[PDB]
RNA sequence: GGCAGACCAUACGGGUUGCC
């Protein structure tokens, strides 16, 4: 089998710096990253003891808002108060402010329990925890463990050998849909594999690039009403988007099985898409393809959206084309030389709602309907923009407060709490006159990138813990064996060292002989060690001229321009490593050589022709 | 008015220094020659560079029992 | 016009103080010395091969017990070696890799060093264990640390790159007195054996004597063309000599108060790094740039011989207190011994 | 009028040549 293996602590000193120069290096921008919460809790709970009470506090506040009913919200509000707020003032180690406590005080004797009852405290939980606690976390071996994980994030570059495909489940356009699995861990995703040679044929390169670009902005925060993209990659003969996978089918197929649908049935389902639409409208995207056939369902039965295809950006540049499924179009998109916005979706939605009731499509409405639904669909499907809903100012909220969605609350729909009305069961050679061109492979850069967040989750459910310990299990048996062999306190301990790590030099620019060694950067030198010894090989910063990068048999590598009419070889394991050397590497020598001129003893002898 | 009195204190510090060095009584060149010539010739006998001492007495060559 | 009344009263001082010197000077050393026996060619042999430092070596210092030494190098470490056996007694890394000078206490118990940390870092060799640790951190000067020399195991004096020296009390870590006087950056300083007097050089091209206990300059010495790198003292406590980037050496007397002899051969272009006398004093050695020192009949000023062996700049040197042999610190990362 | 093909949609079935 295959399982991904972490790097070592050495990366910390390399990585730490990598982030600091970006800025994603504070209380928020680590915590935010749910792992950076997980390792925080793993730290804050298990090691620090002033933090533990604020964590079980914070964790149990999330388990108050996320509760089912309002009558059971009080039972947990009494479990909390008596302890997590009360107890801390009995030991008198409650640092929280007056107006903070007098909000929860007055309203937990009044008893009214809105979810934004304990919110003025949540910001003070944050407030205190970013002071020292945050800092003193940094100085932890868990904070290290993070870096180890985070490197693997920026090392991840995908292949086809990494995947274990089972079946096939789609054909259309440029490629075919494969139902894939991740062999490293083990979970079902959706590969949308494309055959490269058919894109230059049809010239659908604007739409192919578009369909990639859109997935990203959509697939940011988790939204179970949209099939989010996870990873993207290209190979010399194939292209693939890796996304969520679902069993069910589509609304066109189940309209065949069940037939026409009920009032309370469609209400639930229609509520699913509006939040997907909200997630599209809030980050400025239009699907331009609202259809029952283009909507999927999972093992539970909850719904999502499928073939983006025609989704183009309205962010800044509005497209005035005649785009859409010939049927679910508003009177704005159809016109030639006229702009439109979310209207193109809202109209297509109302068009879809009819089909999820009757079965065909033609304004007038039927007889045996309810009073609220007439006021709804007449608004959705109005010819003008100013008179139609969702195009006045709010957007998705004009749909929310409608009398149809009056009984239902908009926080329970949010969490898939309402049940699905019914359950789903569970029982070539055309193009051989086109080749691999070099003008085609120029525009495939800027394609393969993974979402920082969506991946972090992938691990959260699967095998984070069982790896966490298993690497720790060998981090002991390493240092244990390191001790057996007589210890060494990591060379760059108390000095003015900046950073250190791993790299591969070729012993001499001539042979084909790669030796990998460990390196230590200094203000005035560079040393490096092998397996056992303490440094016996060396290079000053005086000795260097400049430092460039270069391609080596299609591998980006480091040149070390030598003062004495020669050069030197380098190579890294991961991608980012390379970088942070270069940055403070390029600076260290220049600032080293800068102050060489100012000193009389240390200087190079003055030139004299 | 700033660097006027700043360079004056320095210029006054100079005349203080100049008068300090001028005070000392001096000795003629012949007096120093003999004192330190004779010193060189007085301690010239006991120099291991001038007198290439025996190999055994010399540690870095071959002095025997150490430690 | 008082600034004018000081400057015109300085040219008259300069010319009259120099007339007091030249009224004394009638004969030279060459006349005095021409009579006596010549040195003969002293051609030493390499003895020891101190493989150790990896980066370039800078200042060294001699262990008072004539078998040990501390040597400073760019590699951010200071080593203590046994000269007899070729064994590195202890290896120590500095807190700041910007090292310049190293020293050795008279007792041979504690040690000091430093550089562009702008600090004199100090350690102890035998604590209440054996593991070597930092004793104290010394700050004060704005610029770098050029050179440093002990009094005993309770006081010390340094020279810095803010154009001033300073005396220090080990107990406290405070300046006993201060020695403002040089306009150029101070470089090398030399102790009196009696330890109540000292001399030092600077980039302005002047040498100045200093009363140790009081805290002021006693004499000014002018002559050198370029920067004054090296310096050393004559055994009797009333004579000293220096080297420079001009590519010459000069000798000076104190009571007499002037230059005595110039050591300038016409096939010499490169500068000196640190100079030193013999036990007898007749022999002077300059840390040349051409990877070897030259001996000088300090009396007649004739070149005795050369120590070819290094393959890179000679940064410093020193004699054993008993005049037995000679060390040589060099940029080729080696230390060899000659007798 | 029906079927078959072409053009397109395809994790979907709806919008011109030949044959009765
Ligand atoms: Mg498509």
């Amino acid at each position: 089998s295959k399982k991904i293996l972490l790097p070592e602590p050495s990366i910390r000193s390399v990585m730490q710096k990598y982030l600091e120069d970006r800025g994603e290096v504070t209380f928020e921008k680590i915590f935010s990253q749910k792992l950076g919460y997980l390792l925080f809790r793993d730290f804050c709970l298990k090691h620090l003891e002033e933090a533990k009470p604020l964590v079980e506090f914070y964790e149990e506040i999330k388990k108050y808002e996320k509760l089912e009913t309002e009558e059971e919200r009080l039972v947990c509000s009494r479990e909390i108060f008596d302890t997590y707020i009360m107890k801390e003032l009995l030991a008198c180690s409650h640092p929280f402010s007056k107006s903070a406590i007098e909000h929860v005080q007055g309203h937990l004797v009044k008893k009214q329990v809105p979810p934004d009852l304990f919110q003025p405290y949540i910001e003070e939980i944050c407030q205190n925890l970013r002071g020292d606690v945050f800092q003193k976390f940094i100085e932890s071996d868990k904070f290290t463990r993070f870096c180890q994980w985070k490197n693997v994030e920026l090392n991840i570059h995908l292949t086809m050998n990494d995947f274990s495909v089972h079946r096939i489940i789609g054909r259309g356009g440029f490629g075919e849909v494969y139902g894939c699995r991740k062999a490293d861990t083990g979970k079902m995703y959706a590969m949308k594999c494309l055959d490269k040679k058919r894109i230059k044929m049809k010239q659908g390169e604007t739409l192919a690039l578009n369909e990639r670009i859109m997935l990203s902005l959509v697939s940011t925060g988790d939204c179970p009403f949209i099939v989010c993209m996870s990873y993207a990659f290209h190979t010399p003969d194939k292209l693939s988007f890796i996304l969520d996978l679902m069993n069910g089918g589509d609304l066109h197929y189940h309209l065949s099985q069940h037939g026409v649908f009920s009032e309370a049935d469609m209400r639930f389902y229609a509520a699913e898409i509006i939040l997907g639409l909200e997630h599209m409208h809030n980050r400025f995207v239009v699907y331009r393809d609202l259809k029952p056939a283009n909507i999927l369902l999972d093992e539970h039965g909850h719904v999502r959206i499928s073939d983006l295809g025609l989704a183009c950006d309205f962010s800044k540049k509005k497209p005035h084309a005649s785009v859409g499924t010939h049927g679910y179009m508003a009177p704005e998109v159809l016109q030639k030389g006229v702009a439109y916005d979310s209207s193109a979706d809202w109209f297509s939605l109302g068009c879809m709602l009819f089909k999820l009731l009757r079965g065909h499509s033609p304004v007038e409405l039927p007889d045996s309907f309810s009073p609220e639904l007439r006021s709804l669909l007449e608004g959705l499907l109005q010819r003008d923009v100013n008179r139609r809903l969702g195009c006045l100012g709010r957007g998705a909220q004009e749909v929310k407060e409608s009398p149809f969605f009056r009984s239902l609350d908009w926080q329970m729909v949010f969490l898939q709490k309402y049940p699905p009305p019914l359950i789903p069961p569970r029982g070539e050679e055309d193009t051989k006159g086109i080749k691999l061109l070099d003008s085609d492979q120029e525009l495939y850069r800027n394609f393969p990138l993974t979402i920082s967040e969506r991946w972090q989750q992938e691990v959260a459910e699967t095998v984070f813990d069982t790896i966490n310990a298993e690497t720790d299990r060998l981090e002991a048996r390493k240092k244990t064996k390191n001790k057996q062999l007589g210890h060494e306190e990591d060379y760059a301990l108390g000095k003015d060292c900046i950073m250190h790590g791993y790299m591969s030099k070729m012993g001499n620019p001539f042979l084909t002989q790669w030796q990998r060694r460990y390196f230590y950067l200094f203000p005035n030198r560079l040393e490096w060690r092998g397996e056992g010894e303490a440094p016996q090989s060396l290079l000053t910063m005086e000795e260097i001229q400049s430092v460039e990068e270069t391609q080596i048999k299609e591998r980006k590598c480091l040149l070390l321009k030598i003062r004495g009419g020669k050069q030197f070889v380098l190579q890294c394991d991961s991608d980012p490593e390379l970088v942070q050397w270069k940055k403070e590497l390029r600076d260290a020598y220049r600032e080293a050589q800068q102050l060489v001129q100012r000193v009389p003893k240390m200087k190079n002898k003055p030139r004299a022709p | 008015a700033s660097n006027n009195t700043a360079s004056i204190a320095q210029a006054r510090k100079l005349v203080e220094q100049l008068k300090m060095e001028a005070n000392i009584d001096r000795i003629k060149v012949s007096k120093a020659a003999a004192d330190l010539m004779a010193y060189c010739e007085a301690h010239a006998k006991e120099d291991p560079l001038l007198t290439p001492v025996p190999a055994s007495e010399n540690p870095f060559r071959e002095k025997k029992f150490f430690c | 016009s008082e600034l004018d009344q000081l400057r015109q009263e300085a040219e008259q001082l300069k010319n009259q103080i120099r007339d007091a010197r030249k009224a004394c000077a009638d004969a030279t050393l060459s006349q005095i010395t021409n009579n006596i026996d010549p040195v003969g060619r002293i051609q030493m042999r390499t003895r020891r091969t101190l493989r150790g430092h990896l980066a370039k070596i800078y200042a060294m210092h001699w262990g008072t017990d004539s078998r040990l030494l501390v040597s400073a190098s760019q590699d951010g470490k200071l080593i203590i070696w046994d000269s007899y056996t070729t064994n590195k007694v202890h290896a120590i890394p500095l807190r700041s890799s910007w090292v310049m000078t190293c020293a050795y206490a008279p007792s041979g118990n504690y040690v000091a060093c430093g550089g562009l940390d702008n600090i004199c870092s100090i350690y102890n060799l035998k604590t209440r264990e054996g593991n070597v640790r930092v004793s104290r951190e010394l700050a004060g000067h704005t610029g770098y640390l050029s050179c440093c020399r002990f009094l005993d195991d309770n006081q010390i004096v340094t020279s810095s790159g803010d154009t001033t020296c300073a005396l220090w009390d080990i107990e406290t870590g405070q300046q006993t007195t201060t020695f403002t006087g040089h306009t150029g950056d101070v470089m090398s300083l030399s102790l009196a054996p009696d330890t109540r007097l000292f001399v030092s050089g600077a980039c302005d091209a002047s040498a100045k004597l200093w009363d140790v206990r009081e805290g002021m300059c006693r004499q000014t010495f002018t002559g050198h063309e370029s920067d004054i790198n090296a310096i050393c003292f004559f055994p009797n406590g009333n004579a000293f000599a220096t080297g420079s980037d001009d590519a010459t050496c000069r000798l000076f007397d104190l009571r007499a108060d002037q230059e005595l002899m110039t050591y300038s051969h016409d096939n010499i272009i490169c500068g000196i790094t640190s100079v030193s006398f013999s036990k007898s004093g007749r022999l002077l050695l300059a840390g040349y740039d051409d990877f070897n020192c030259n001996v000088w009949d300090a009396l007649k000023a004739d070149r005795a011989g050369v120590l070819a062996g290094h393959d890179n700049r000679v940064s410093c040197l020193g004699v054993t207190d008993d005049g037995m042999a000679v060390a040589t610190g060099s940029w080729d990362s080696f230390l060899k011994i000659w007798n």
